[PDB]
RNA sequence: AGCGCCGCAAUUCAUGCUGCUUGCAGCCUCUGAAUUUUGUUAAAUGAGGGUUAGUUUGACUGUAUAAAUACAGUCUUGCUUUCUGACCCUGGUAGCUGCUCACCCUGAUGCUGCUGUCAAUAGACAGGAUAGGUGCGCUCCCAGCAAUAAGGGCGCGGAUGUAC
C-alpha cells in the first residue's frame, strides 16, 4: 500500500499545474511507483498469485496511458518515460 | 498386459540424496530440455511428422556432442542414456499421436465429401431413388472389411452412379434401407463431420513438448522486462503476460534404467535390502517397502545371486525385474529439495516371472523372437548383436527353479460380457455361448458388493468437490482437490470383482467394449444440436447439456479397461474386443457384446 | 392478397460513410424490428445484438453479410464498406462523434471508431468521446434514435460548436 | 417450490427360491433387477478443517479339497491410495502485498447463518460439528449484507486526441 504522503509527492511532481491530479503523467507516475514496489515483493514472492494477478492490472493499465500520452506528443512522451526510468 | 509397477521408498545419507538431486536438476535434466529442443528444430522434423515415426539413433546422435558441452559432461554414462530414452520416448509419443489425427482428419474429410443426401445423390447419380438402390445391392453383392471394402471401391470408381451407389450404400452402415431420409437428421449428420473435422483440425495446432526449466530463468527475466519496458504493442504484453502466469517445474525427469542389472542388490549388515545404480555405486539407498512388495524385491536380489551362482550361465532376460525408474516424489513442506522431496524407485516385473510355469511362457516367447530376430538380421558391431542374442538364446534354456502355480484353465465356451455405460460403469454377463444362455449377470451393486457406498461417495465428492474448487480459485487459494484416487479405486474395486467371477465360472476370456472417443461422439453431438437451438449465441450453446458434457469428459471407461486388462492377465484369462448394442439395458448390452464376441471368433 | 404487389419491405439508403451498427438501427426502427427480431429474420440469430455493440470477434463473415444482404436489399459488398477496412484496427467501446458531420448527415461514421482517426479533416474538429455538455457517453450508433445526448438532450449538431 | 441423494413401501420379475421332467411350471422368505410411490415416533444417507512409518488386506513350503479356499510351519519392511473409528481444532505474533469502495438502483455459482453466558451501542468469554430450510444436501430456497458478477443511474475536481 502507498502512503499519502508519497502519494502527494508523486502528484506534486508530476503535476502540469497545481491543481492538476489526475493528467496521464500523474497516473502513469502513480503507477510506476506502484509497479516497482509490486515487482519487488513478486521476485522474493513467486507464489503470492493473488499479488501477481494486481501487476498484470497494474501493467496492463501503464501500458494504455503511456500509448495514449504518445500519440497526444512524443516529446512530452519520451521526457516522461526517461524521467520515471521506463525503457 | 502382464507388466506391472512396484515401488519403495529409498533411504541414505544426505549426501548421497544432495549429489544425486544435483545430477539430476542440474545436468540431467538441462540436457533433457536441450535434446528436446535441438530435436523440435531438426531439418527432418516435419518428415518424422508425416511418417509418424523417429529414427531409432537420432537422440542419440545429438546427445553425442553434448556429453562433452561444459553444460552437461559431468554424468555417468547411464544419465546419458537415460536422457536419451526420455527424450526418444516423448517423441516417440507425440510422433505417434499426431500421425493418428493427421490420418482420422484425412479420414474425415473424405467421408465429408461423400456424405451426400438422397436429394444430392439424385443429381450426382442422375438416377432415381430405386435405381441407386438397385446399383447399391449389386455392389453390396460383390464387395460381400465390408465398410473398408466399400471404402476402397469408392476411390477408384468414377463412376459417378457405383460411387453415388457407395455413398448410399455407406450412409447406411454398409446396408441397404428402404426408408426415406429425414432431412434434418441428415443435416444434424453432416454438421457433426464438419464439427469433428474442425476440432481435429484445431487438437492438429498441438504444441511441441515443453521440457521442464527448473531454475525460471524466463519467469524472472520477464519479469524485469515487463516492469520496466514499455511494451511494443499488445501483443508483446500478452506473451509477457502468458510466461508470468507460466508455473515453475519443481522436479527434475526421473533417471530410467532399462538395463535391470543396472540395478545391484545387497542386504546390508543391518538385513535391509539396498541397491547401488550403475556409474553411482557409491551411493548405497536402502529399501524402505511395505510386505505387500517386500517379496518382489527380495526376488530381484535372488535372480541376481542365481546368475552369479552360475558364472552368468542364466540369462537375465528372464530377471523377474525389467526396469526401473527413479523419480523424486514432491514432499510436503520445507527444505533443501533433496530433503523436502522422497526418492523412490518404480521397478517394473513382468508378473508371469514369477511363476515357473509363466516363466516357460516368457520362455518361449524370448525363444521365439529371438530366432526371428536372428534369421531376419542375417559390420562387426552388428555381427557382435547376432552373438549376444544367441547367447540369449542359449541362456534362456536355463532354469530360475521358480515356484510353481499351475496356469489358469477357463473353458472357452464361457464368456464374461462387461457393459460400460456413463450412468452404470459395469455390468457383467457370464454366458454360456454353445447353450446360448446367461450363467449369471452382475450389477454393478453386486460387483462392488459392500464397498458399493464408495460410489455415491464418488458422485459426491465430485460435486462438493468442484464446488470448493470454484470457490477457492476466487480467493487464489491453493487449496484445490478432487475425487480422481477415490475414482482409481472404484475402478480396481471393479476390476478384481469381474475377474473373480470370471474365474468361478471357469470363463475362458473376458469381452470388453471398443468404445472408441466416447468425448469427441458426444462434445460433436451436442454442439451440433445447440447450434440450431441457439443460432448465433455460442455462450448458449456452450450451456447446453454442460453438465452432460462434463460427466463425459469424467466418465473414466480407459481406466476401467486398463484395470481389468491387467487384473486378467495376473491370472492368464483372455481378453477379447468386441461391439457393445445401443439397444437394450445395461444387462442384455453384457449379454450380446459376450455373444458377439464368441461369434466374432474365425 | 393485393394483386400484382411483390413481397417488400420497408428500406432505408446508406450513407457514405455510415457504420454497420448505425445502418442496422435504422433499418430495425424503419421496420420496428427487436435486434434479435432481425438475426431470426435473416437467420443469422443474435449475432445482429453482437454486431450493433461491434463486437467482432469473429469479424461479419461472408456468409453472414450475404445473408443479410437477403433481408437488407443492399449488397454484402456495400456491407463490408460499413465496417474497417481489411488490417484496419477499430476499437468498439468509446462511441466517438464528429456533430458538425452529424448536422450534415444523421449518421455515425465507421472511421470514427477506428484507432489511427482523432481529428476530422473535414471540419479540422478533434472528433467528440462523450457528450461535451454533460460527459455522458456516447450510446451504441444502433440507438441514436434522437440524435441527441440521452441524458441532457443536447442534439448532436449543436456539439458541434462544442469541439477542439 | 425445483434438483440430486437416501431409505421406506408397493408392483412386476429373474441373476433369487421350490420341484422332477434339467427345461420348463409355480412363488416372492432370502439375494438381486426394472427407477413407481413416499418422508413418518420410520431406516438410511449426511460435506467445517486437521491428526499414525497406525491395524487388516502378504511371500514361500507341506497337508486337504470340486474350485473357492482352509489348516499347519517358516519369513515379513516402513511404498502409493480408499474407507471406518478415535482424537484435536476453531488459532496466534511480526512482515510483505493484491483486489474493493463518491453516492444510488438491481442482485451474482457473491458473502454470512451453531450453542449458551453475558451484552442497549459492541462484541467478548466458555462450549463446539448438533451449524439457516427438508430424511439428507445444493450453485436452489429463506433472512441480512452486497464495493469487491454483470449492468443501469448520477455528482463535483483533474484530464478530455481513443487513456482514464
Ligand atoms: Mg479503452
Ligand atoms: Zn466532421
Ligand atoms: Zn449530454
Amino acid at each position: 500500500a502507498l502512503t499519502q504522503e508519497r502519494k502527494q509527492e508523486i502528484i506534486v511532481n508530476y503535476q502540469v499545474h497545481e491543481t492538476d491530479t489526475g493528467s496521464a503523467d500523474v497516473q502513469v507516475a502513480m503507477l510506476t511507483e506502484r509497479i516497482n514496489r509490486l515487482s519487488l515483493h513478486l521476485q522474493a514472492n513467486k507464489k503470492d498469485h493473488s499479488s501477481r494477478r494486481g501487476l498484470l492490472k497494474l501493467i496492463g493499465q501503464r501500458k494504455r496511458l503511456l500509448a495514449y500520452i504518445q500519440k497526444d506528443s512524443r516529446e512530452k512522451y519520451q521526457a516522461l518515460i526517461g524521467r520515471l526510468g521506463i525503457r | 498386459s502382464s507388466q506391472i509397477t512396484i515401488q519403495a521408498r529409498l533411504i541414505s545419507f544426505e549426501s548421497n540424496r544432495q549429489q544425486l538431486w544435483k545430477l539430476m536438476a542440474d545436468l540431467n535434466t538441462p540436457l533433457i530440455n536441450e535434446l528436446l529442443c535441438q530435436l523440435g528444430q531438426h531439418p527432418d522434423f516435419e518428415k518424422w511428422q508425416q511418417k509418424g515415426k523417429l529414427p531409432s539413433t537420432v537422440v542419440s546422435q545429438l546427445c553425442q556432442p553434448l556429453k562433452t558441452d561444459p553444460r552437461f559432461a559431468g554424468q555417468p554414462s547411464r544419465l546419458y542414456m537415460s536422457a536419451i530414452h526420455i527424450v526418444d520416448y516423448i517423441y516417440k509419443s507425440w510422433l505417434a499421436i499426431q500421425k493418428r489425427l493427421q490420418q482420422q482428419l484425412d479420414g474425415k474429410t473424405r467421408w465429408l465429401e461423400m456424405l451426400n443426401s438422397d436429394a444430392e445423390l439424385v443429381e450426382l447419380s442422375g438416377d432415381t431413388l430405386e435405381a441407386i438402390r438397385v446399383k447399391a445391392a449389386e455392389i453390396l453383392a460383390i464387395a460381400m472389411s465390408l465398410s473398408k471394402t466399400l471404402f476402397d471401391a469408392y476411390q477408384e470408381t468414377e463412376d459417378i452412379k457405383s460411387r453415388s451407389a457407395i455413398s448410399y450404400l455407406l450412409k447406411n452402415g454398409c446396408k441397404l434401407t428402404d426408408k426415406e431420409e429425414d432431412s434434418e437428421k441428415f443435416a444434424k449428420r453432416r454438421r457433426q463431420v464438419e464439427i469433428q473435422i474442425q476440432r481435429l483440425t484445431e487438437k492438429l495446432i498441438s504444441r511441441m513438448p515443453k521440457g521442464r526449466d527448473l531454475t525460471n530463468a524466463k519467469w524472472l527475466e520477464t519479469l524485469l522486462t515487463a516492469t520496466t519496458t514499455v511494451a511494443e504493442d499488445n501483443a508483446q504484453a500478452k506473451r509477457w503476460q502468458d510466461i508470468l502466469l507460466t508455473r515453475s517445474s519443481s522436479l527434475p525427469f526421473p533417471l530410467v534404467f532399462e538395463t535391470n542389472e543396472d540395478m545391484v542388490w545387497s542386504k546390508n549388515q543391518k538385513g535391509r535390502l539396498c541397491v547401488h545404480f550403475n556409474g553411482l555405486s557409491d551411493l548405497i539407498f536402502e529399501v524402505y517397502c511395505g510386505n505387500r512388495q517386500l517379496h518382489w524385491f527380495q526376488r530381484f536380489l535372488e535372480d541376481q545371486q542365481t546368475k552369479r551362482k552360475s558364472k552368468n550361465q542364466h540369462s537375465s532376460g528372464l530377471f523377474t525385474l525389467r526396469n526401473g525408474h527413479l523419480v523424486w516424489l514432491e514432499g510436503e513442506g520445507k527444505g533443501e529439495p533433496w530433503n523436502l522431496h522422497h526418492l523412490t524407485l518404480y521397478c517394473c516385473v513382468d508378473n508371469r516371472l514369477w511363476t515357473e510355469e509363466g516363466t516357460e511362457i516368457v520362455r518361449q516367447e524370448k525363444a521365439d523372437e529371438i530366432t526371428k530376430f536372428i534369421t531376419n538380421m542375417k559390420s562387426d558391431t552388428q555381427q557382435a548383436l547376432i552373438q549376444r542374442k544367441q547367447s540369449t538364446l542359449t541362456r534362456i534354456n536355463n532354469s530360475f527353479e521358480r515356484p510353481s502355480q499351475p496356469l489358469y484353465q477357463g473353458q472357452s465356451h464361457i464368456l464374461v460380457g462387461v457393459s460400460l455405460g456413463l450412468e452404470k460403469p459395469a455390468t457383467v454377463a457370464v454366458v454360456d455361448a454353445i447353450a446360448n444362455k446367461v450363467l449369471a449377470y452382475r450389477s454393478i451393486k453386486q460387483l462392488l458388493g459392500d464397498n458399493y457406498e464408495l460410489l455415491n461417495r464418488q458422485r459426491r465428492q465430485q460435486q462438493y468437490l468442484s464446488h470448493e474448487r470454484h470457490k477457492a480459485q476466487k480467493n487464489f487459494s491453493p487449496n484445490q482437490f478432487g475425487a480422481s484416487e477415490l475414482g482409481q479405486h472404484i475402478d480396481r474395486l471393479l476390476a478384481k470383482a469381474i475377474v473373480a467371477l470370471a474365474r468361478t465360472y471357469k470363463a475362458g476370456s473376458i469381452v470388453l467394449p471398443k468404445l472408441g472417443d466416447m468425448r469427441e461422439v458426444v462434445q460433436s453431438e451436442i454442439q451440433a444440436i445447440a447450434e440450431q437451438k441457439f443460432p448465433g449465441y455460442i455462450e448458449g450453446q456452450q450451456k447446453y447439456a454442460k453438465q452432460y458434457r462434463v460427466n463425459v469428459h469424467r466418465w473414466s471407461y480407459g481406466r476401467l479397461i486398463q484395470s481389468i486388462q491387467s487384473k486378467a492377465a495376473q491370472t492368464g484369462i483372455v481378453i477379447e474386443e468386441g461391439k457393445q448394442p445401443i439397444r437394450g439395458s445395461p444387462h442384455d448390452k453384457a449379454k450380446e457384446l459376450a455373444l458377439s464376441a464368441y461369434n466374432l471368433r474365425l | 392478397e393485393a394483386p400484382d404487389v411483390k413481397p417488400w419491405l420497408f428500406l432505408i439508403k446508406p450513407y457514405e460513410g455510415e457504420s454497420l451498427s448505425h445502418f442496422l438501427g435504422r433499418f430495425r426502427r424503419a421496420n420496428h424490428l427487436s435486434a434479435s427480431g432481425l438475426g431470426t429474420l435473416a437467420g443469422i440469430g443474435a449475432i445482429v445484438a453482437r454486431w450493433e455493440r461491434f463486437h467482432f470477434n469473429p469479424r461479419p463473415s461472408q456468409q453472414e453479410l450475404e445473408a443479410i444482404a437477403s433481408v437488407v436489399e443492399v449488397d454484402a459488398q456495400r456491407l463490408a464498406q460499413m465496417l474497417p477496412p481489411a488490417g484496419v484496427g477499430m476499437q468498439h467501446e468509446p462511441i466517438r462523434l464528429c456533430g458538425a458531420c452529424y448536422a450534415e448527415s444523421p449518421c455515425h461514421r465507421i472511421e470514427w471508431q477506428y484507432k489511427s482517426v482523432w481529428k476530422c479533416d473535414r471540419h479540422q474538429l478533434k472528433i467528440l468521446a462523450k457528450c461535451p455538455n454533460c460527459q455522458a457517453p456516447f450510446k451504441m450508433p444502433a440507438l441514436w434514435e434522437d440524435g441527441c445526448c440521452h441524458r441532457c438532450r443536447m442534439p448532436f449538431a449543436e456539439m458541434a460548436k462544442l469541439q477542439k
